[PDB]
């Protein structure tokens, strides 16, 4: 059996940064974008999708402290809702 | 490319020399290959006053401008005997000699034609700097047509 | 730690959302795979000092959530191009519902780059090589399941930052 | 007075397809994506935001009825959740 | 038609969603501005019949979210750009809280298409460009609030679809 | 460019000639410039049937493949008299004889290198092709190395 499908469907690319921007990492505790994003996949999961897993964690980045930065979510072809469902 | 360097937001005066902090780098580092120099540093006006003022001279060569600042009796900056001291003396209204330690020249500058630099009105080549001392910053005037150290000019952003 | 979702409200979230989310396969026949790759060590540029800090917390993470994951360091782009390739026509994909592609690198706008990156000899991975690499064309294993990719990099050298009163 | 803001923030872009894709569009009945958009926005903008609708967009495109389509959502910005609240 | 959002999620949502969501301003002092931008007639490409109906549609919705629609026919790069720049500056904006950028032309991967592109004459306005010109550096009057672009543009020659076997 | 054009879904024969549809494209128009020309088309097997089946040739010069489709009585297309024509009946199992309207040559495709044509073996020089015939599209026989009407081949999606 054949049928149609599309070249590219059901992707999401979350980039540490707006396009001609710049990303900081610190070298204590590692990267700033990194480690916010452990934090919300580990308080968030349990009850949010990917999707809301990355607003929370761009939202988080809303009002600079210290240097200012903000992750964006670029070629998202994604046509469901996607739950990782730690450990069930 | 739109550089921008160090930024300061607010710090006193001590010992009667005038510092100035930046924000907190805690060993923060780019994901860029290096560069990251320091070129001009502006900010400030985030919310230890830096008064400044601006004269008119009878003799228009640009805009004359006056810095000071609050201490328990204000203090002025000055350039007299072609060194750098602090002189706790309110300006006397509108001054007139033109040869006067208090009013200083603005220039524009390359970048973003929105910043402008500070030049002594009581000689001719000096120029106001702030350079990388110790662990906070030094006011400390320098010659800008003689590269010394990292030559990091000290600009001010204009009101809206 | 980690939250853990209830199984009674995992088997009610299915039910009530079949068409709205991405199908969940059983847990003990189940082979997920994600790949994390961070180099540290370049030729040209400054170390990534606190990487290796950010690896362990990466994967810690992904394995809480039940993934394979495959560590990398160090790649040229060839060698960045190769793995990722090798990765995505492993056999246990077709036993996989999902993938997780974590990148950590230096960067420009194009994309991610290795280690060897000059600006006399540019070397950079593109994210259009990454989603033609991963795509239903090359990569038919991955067929209706989400690609997660996760990226930390620069773009323009331009500090994200604007000081505007009012 | 001053205080930091970042350069880009609060963006989103609703591309008709995917890279390295074709548009297409009816004669007689103007383009489908954008028809598909206008009955998405009609009958689901009550109660879903706009993220939330471009889902649904792009959810009616998953399955390639006749010829094949689907739009992506690219420089995702946004930081909070923009509900349009048609007539107040 | 289009269904009314009845007035009790109006109170009911921001309320208890203020720092999720964006603010709305009161009804008779919002003056909002959305942008329709279309090309039906070129000079080198065959013309987008059916434009019409999408323009009119289109114009019809944005006006039900009550939106201050300007609508703009073959207008080429430089018009382009010169068109998005005065609907930036626009001195309703500061009483605005949203806007709307409706694009709808031939285009490629790098942006969309003008009305006298040529294949030996390129000319095409870039994402980049747009999303420079609407950013809070360029238009100081739209800081924090939502910018939604909608295009309706061709991004690659080759067709989006592919034959696989279940 | 990954150029695709054509896909036939499926049509039954006719009055002893073949027809095959394509896809509904009620005037929906690209957003690129143009071109959108036909050169090939290979797409079939939506779950009328197209009987295609090989034969080894004890002497090697391409493998041999059959065309046939099923009716009352199956029906085999045929080069004979270098005409085109539909001989019902079915091969007599393997064929014996090498010049036989039965069998044809298949030939790889410079494109994607995964379609195949057919090559007559009762003649040298002709070849498959399926041109644009008023509403449907017409199964005729026509020759390669003249650039005839559009020139559209008839390509077949080999087995994965």
């Amino acid at each position: 059996a054949v049928y149609k499908t599309h070249v590219e469907k059901d992707f999401i690319a979350f980039c540490s940064s707006t396009p001609h921007n710049v990303s900081w990492r610190d070298s204590t505790m590692g990267s700033i974008f990194i480690t916010q994003l452990i934090t919300c996949f580990q308080k968030y999961s349990w009850c949010c999708h990917l999707e809301e897993v990355f607003r929370k964690v761009q939202q988080s980045f809303e009002t600079p402290r210290a240097k200012a930065q903000m992750p964006t979510i670029e070629r998202l072809s994604m046509t469901r809702y996607f739950y990782l469902f730690p450990g069930n | 490319v739109e550089d921008n360097c160090i930024n300061f937001v607010a710090m006193k005066f001590i010992d009667n020399t005038l510092y100035f902090i930046a924000e907190d780098d805690e060993n923060l580092e780019s994901d860029y290959f290096g560069k990251l120099e320091s070129k001009l540093s502006v900010i400030r006006n985030l919310n230890t006053i830096f008064i400044i003022s601006m004269y008119k001279d009878s003799q228009p060569r640009g805009m004359a401008v006056t810095i000071s600042v609050k201490c328990e009796k204000i203090s002025t900056l000055s350039c007299e005997n072609k060194i750098i001291s602090f002189k706790e003396m309110n300006p006397p209204d509108n001054i007139k000699d033109t040869k006067s330690d208090i009013i200083f020249f603005q220039r524009s500058v390359p970048g973003h034609d929105n910043k402008m630099q500070f030049e002594s009105s009581s000689y001719e080549g000096y120029f106001l700097a702030c350079e990388k001392e110790r662990d906070l910053f030094k006011l400390i005037l320098k010659k800008e047509d003689e590269l010394g150290d990292r030559s990091i000019m000290f600009t001010v952003q204009n009101e809206d | 730690a980690l939250k853990l979702c209830p199984h009674e409200e995992f088997l009610r979230l299915c039910k009530e959302r079949a068409e709205e989310i991405y199908p969940i396969k059983e847990r003990n026949n189940r082979t997920r795979l994600a790949l994390i790759i961070c180099n540290t060590e370049f030729d040209h540029l400054p170390p990534r000092n606190g990487a290796d800090f950010d690896i362990t917390g990466m994967k810690e993470l992904l394995e809480g959530l039940d993934y394979s994951v495959d560590v990398e360091e160090n790649l040229t782009a060839r060698d960045m191009e190769s793995a990722l390739r090798a990765f995505a026509t492993r056999p246990e994909h077709k036993s996989s519902d999902s993938t997780f592609l974590v990148l950590m690198s230096h960067g420009i706008l194009e994309g991610i780059c290795g280690t060897v990156h000059d600006e006399k000899k540019p070397d950079v991975l593109l994210y259009d090589t990454i989603f033609q690499i991963f795509n239903n064309r090359n990569c038919l294993s991955l067929k209706d399941k989400p690609k997660v990719i996760i990226v930390q990099a620069a773009r323009g050298a331009n500090r994200g930052e604007l000081w505007v009163r009012d």
